[PDB]
Protein backbone atom coordinates (compact mmCIF):
# COMPACT_ATOMS: atom_id res chain seq x y z
CA UNK A 1 0.00 0.00 0.00
CA UNK A 2 1.43 3.31 -0.86
CA UNK A 3 -0.15 6.75 0.44
CA UNK A 4 0.46 9.70 -1.94
CA UNK A 5 1.02 12.55 0.05
CA UNK A 6 2.40 10.44 3.08
CA UNK A 7 1.32 13.07 6.38
CA UNK A 8 3.85 11.68 8.87
CA UNK A 9 3.34 14.77 11.43
CA UNK A 10 0.00 15.63 12.92
CA UNK A 11 -0.01 19.09 11.91
CA UNK A 12 1.06 18.01 8.32
CA UNK A 13 4.00 17.00 6.31
CA UNK A 14 4.44 17.29 2.43
CA UNK A 15 6.46 15.02 0.98
CA UNK A 16 5.61 11.87 -1.91
CA UNK A 17 5.81 8.76 -1.84
CA UNK A 18 7.38 7.08 -5.32
CA UNK A 19 9.86 4.59 -4.58
CA UNK A 20 11.30 2.97 -7.67
CA UNK A 21 9.73 -0.35 -7.50
CA UNK A 22 10.85 -4.00 -9.16
CA UNK A 23 9.26 -4.84 -12.61
CA UNK A 24 9.74 -8.82 -12.55
CA UNK A 25 7.20 -10.96 -14.84
CA UNK A 26 4.77 -8.08 -14.63
CA UNK A 27 3.16 -6.10 -12.17
CA UNK A 28 -0.80 -5.23 -11.12
CA UNK A 29 -1.33 -1.63 -10.27
CA UNK A 30 -4.54 -0.37 -8.74
CA UNK A 31 -4.95 3.75 -8.16
CA UNK A 32 -7.88 5.12 -5.80
CA UNK A 33 -7.55 8.65 -5.98
CA UNK A 34 -10.68 11.60 -6.51
CA UNK A 35 -8.40 14.60 -7.89
CA UNK A 36 -6.35 12.56 -10.87
CA UNK A 37 -3.29 12.93 -8.65
CA UNK A 38 -2.07 9.29 -10.50
CA UNK A 39 -0.37 10.61 -13.72
CA UNK A 40 1.61 7.24 -15.06
CA UNK A 41 4.57 5.89 -15.11
CA UNK A 42 8.39 5.10 -16.24
CA UNK A 43 10.00 1.93 -17.03
CA UNK A 44 13.33 0.95 -17.40
CA UNK A 45 16.11 -0.75 -16.23
CA UNK A 46 18.83 1.37 -14.99
CA UNK A 47 15.89 4.95 -15.89
CA UNK A 48 19.49 7.06 -17.16
CA UNK A 49 21.12 7.63 -20.28
CA UNK B 1 -5.54 -3.24 -31.19
CA UNK B 2 -8.79 -3.73 -29.91
CA UNK B 3 -11.27 -1.29 -31.71
CA UNK B 4 -11.28 -1.86 -35.47
CA UNK B 5 -12.41 0.84 -37.92
CA UNK B 6 -13.65 1.04 -40.95
CA UNK B 7 -15.85 2.19 -44.05
CA UNK B 8 -16.15 4.42 -46.45
CA UNK B 9 -15.02 5.30 -50.36
CA UNK B 10 -14.37 7.49 -53.32
CA UNK B 11 -17.13 9.84 -54.29
CA UNK B 12 -17.54 12.49 -56.44
CA UNK B 13 -18.06 16.11 -55.56
CA UNK B 14 -21.87 16.85 -55.01
CA UNK B 15 -22.41 13.50 -53.32
CA UNK B 16 -22.91 11.95 -50.06
CA UNK B 17 -21.59 9.26 -47.74
CA UNK B 18 -22.58 7.81 -45.37
CA UNK B 19 -19.30 6.80 -43.24
CA UNK B 20 -19.79 5.14 -40.01
CA UNK B 21 -16.64 4.72 -37.28
CA UNK B 22 -17.31 0.99 -37.42
CA UNK B 23 -16.57 -0.62 -33.70
CA UNK B 24 -15.82 -4.13 -32.93
CA UNK B 25 -18.13 -4.36 -29.56
CA UNK B 26 -20.09 -2.28 -26.98
CA UNK B 27 -17.28 0.50 -26.02
CA UNK B 28 -17.06 2.96 -23.08
CA UNK B 29 -16.07 6.53 -24.20
CA UNK B 30 -17.56 10.50 -23.41
CA UNK B 31 -16.73 12.23 -26.46
CA UNK B 32 -16.55 10.50 -29.84
CA UNK B 33 -15.26 12.52 -33.32
CA UNK B 34 -14.14 12.06 -36.39
CA UNK B 35 -10.91 13.72 -38.46
CA UNK B 36 -9.32 14.39 -40.94
CA UNK B 37 -5.87 14.62 -42.84
CA UNK B 38 -4.85 15.50 -46.40
CA UNK B 39 -0.72 14.93 -47.15
CA UNK B 40 1.31 17.99 -46.66
CA UNK B 41 -1.41 19.11 -44.12
CA UNK B 42 -2.01 18.87 -39.93
CA UNK B 43 -5.16 16.81 -38.91
CA UNK B 44 -8.44 19.09 -38.51
CA UNK B 45 -11.48 18.61 -36.17
CA UNK B 46 -14.68 18.14 -37.88
CA UNK B 47 -17.31 16.55 -35.45
CA UNK B 48 -17.62 16.03 -32.05
CA UNK B 49 -20.46 13.28 -30.54
CA UNK B 50 -20.23 12.92 -26.49
CA UNK B 51 -21.95 11.07 -24.19
CA UNK B 52 -24.33 13.85 -22.96
CA UNK B 53 -25.02 14.88 -26.89
CA UNK B 54 -23.27 17.98 -27.31
CA UNK B 55 -22.04 18.00 -31.74
CA UNK B 56 -19.47 20.21 -32.19
CA UNK B 57 -18.60 21.54 -35.40
CA UNK B 58 -15.44 22.89 -37.28
CA UNK B 59 -16.01 26.73 -39.31
CA UNK B 60 -16.13 24.65 -42.52
CA UNK B 61 -18.18 21.79 -42.08
CA UNK B 62 -21.95 23.48 -40.74
CA UNK B 63 -24.70 22.97 -42.91
CA UNK B 64 -23.87 19.52 -44.18
CA UNK B 65 -22.69 17.05 -41.66
CA UNK B 66 -25.09 15.23 -39.28
CA UNK B 67 -23.89 13.09 -36.23
CA UNK B 68 -25.98 10.35 -34.62
CA UNK B 69 -25.41 7.12 -32.42
CA UNK B 70 -26.74 3.73 -32.63
CA UNK B 71 -26.07 2.45 -29.07
CA UNK B 72 -27.73 -0.80 -30.10
CA UNK B 73 -24.87 -1.69 -32.58
CA UNK B 74 -22.74 0.78 -30.43
CA UNK B 75 -21.38 2.63 -33.50
CA UNK B 76 -21.35 6.04 -34.23
CA UNK B 77 -22.48 7.16 -37.90
CA UNK B 78 -20.59 9.71 -39.92
CA UNK B 79 -22.82 11.13 -42.99
CA UNK B 80 -21.62 13.32 -45.09
CA UNK B 81 -23.29 15.91 -47.90
CA UNK B 82 -22.78 17.93 -50.26
CA UNK B 83 -19.09 16.54 -50.29
CA UNK B 84 -16.41 18.67 -52.49
CA UNK B 85 -12.81 17.48 -53.42
CA UNK B 86 -11.58 19.74 -50.16
CA UNK B 87 -12.81 16.56 -47.96
CA UNK B 88 -10.25 14.43 -49.37
CA UNK B 89 -8.16 13.75 -46.50
CA UNK B 90 -6.76 10.60 -43.75
CA UNK B 91 -10.04 10.39 -42.17
CA UNK B 92 -9.71 9.98 -38.50
CA UNK B 93 -11.85 8.24 -35.77
CA UNK B 94 -10.43 9.61 -32.64
CA UNK B 95 -12.01 7.79 -29.15
CA UNK B 96 -12.76 9.08 -25.82
CA UNK B 97 -11.99 5.77 -24.14
CA UNK B 98 -10.98 6.56 -20.25
CA UNK B 99 -7.04 6.40 -19.49
CA UNK B 100 -5.56 8.12 -17.06
CA UNK B 101 -8.82 10.81 -17.04
CA UNK B 102 -8.88 10.16 -20.54
CA UNK B 103 -7.06 10.03 -23.58
CA UNK B 104 -5.22 7.09 -25.66
CA UNK B 105 -7.46 7.74 -29.05
CA UNK B 106 -7.88 4.86 -31.68
CA UNK B 107 -7.46 7.50 -35.04
CA UNK B 108 -4.88 5.81 -36.03
CA UNK B 109 -6.32 2.77 -38.07
CA UNK B 110 -8.19 5.02 -40.45
CA UNK B 111 -10.14 5.23 -43.71
CA UNK B 112 -9.33 5.86 -46.74
CA UNK B 113 -12.00 8.48 -48.64
CA UNK B 114 -11.48 10.71 -51.61
CA UNK B 115 -13.66 13.23 -53.26
CA UNK B 116 -12.92 13.49 -57.17
CA UNK B 117 -14.49 13.84 -60.39
CA UNK B 118 -11.77 11.58 -62.03
C1 LIG C 1 -12.19 -2.62 -50.01
O1 LIG C 1 -12.29 -3.87 -50.71
C2 LIG C 1 -13.18 -3.84 -51.83
C3 LIG C 1 -13.23 -5.24 -52.39
O2 LIG C 1 -11.93 -5.82 -52.46
C4 LIG C 1 -12.71 -2.81 -52.85
O3 LIG C 1 -13.65 -2.74 -53.92
C5 LIG C 1 -12.56 -1.44 -52.19
O4 LIG C 1 -12.00 -0.51 -53.11
C6 LIG C 1 -11.67 -1.55 -50.96
N1 LIG C 1 -11.54 -0.26 -50.29
C7 LIG C 1 -12.55 0.41 -49.73
C8 LIG C 1 -12.20 1.73 -49.10
O5 LIG C 1 -13.70 -0.01 -49.73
Amino acid sequence: WFHAIHVSGTNGTKRFDNPVLPFNDGVYFASTEKSNIIRGWIFGTTLDS
Amino acid sequence: VQLQESGGGLVQPGGSLRLSCVASGSVTFNSMGWYRQAPGKQRELVAQITAGGDTHYADSVKGRFTISEHRGKNAVYLEMHSLKPEDTAVYYCHLQVPFLGGGYDYWGQGTQVTVSSG
